């Protein structure tokens, strides 16, 4: 008549908060460029 | 239920009989070595010291 029931599951460890890694889906590489342009001792810093 | 009293029951064999020194006054951290009380209720929490 005795019976025993056991159960098991899992969760992220407490230290996970800083040891976690992430999977990323990337696409559509886009470029941003910073330029310095000088014309007739007229300097300009631009980014585009 | 017997308080400060020795008591008897019909079935003379004292083996199958079961007794508790139960107090049900303190909360404890879940551990495999300890049977689960029928309440199986989450009553409180605690933090873990010395975080990262
Ligand atoms: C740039 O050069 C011109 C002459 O070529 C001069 O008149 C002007 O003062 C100069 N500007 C600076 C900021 O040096
Ligand atoms: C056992 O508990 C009951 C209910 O609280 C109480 O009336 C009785 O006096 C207690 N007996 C003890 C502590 O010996």
């Amino acid at each position: 008549e005795n019976t025993q029931l056991s159960e098991a599951y899992v969760e992220f460890a407490p230290d996970c908060t800083i040891d976690h890694a992430v999977a990323l889906k990337v696409h559509t590489a886009a470029l941003k460029v910073g330029l310095r342009i000088v014309y007739g001792n007229t300097t300009a810093r631009l980014d585009t | 239920i017997v308080s400060t009293r020795t008591k008897m029951n019909g079935c003379t064999k004292a083996k199958q009989c079961i007794a508790y020194k139960r107090d049900q006054t303190k909360w404890v951290f879940n551990s495999p070595d300890l049977i689960r009380h029928t309440d199986h209720s989450v009553q409180g929490k605690l933090h873990i010291p010395f975080r990262l």
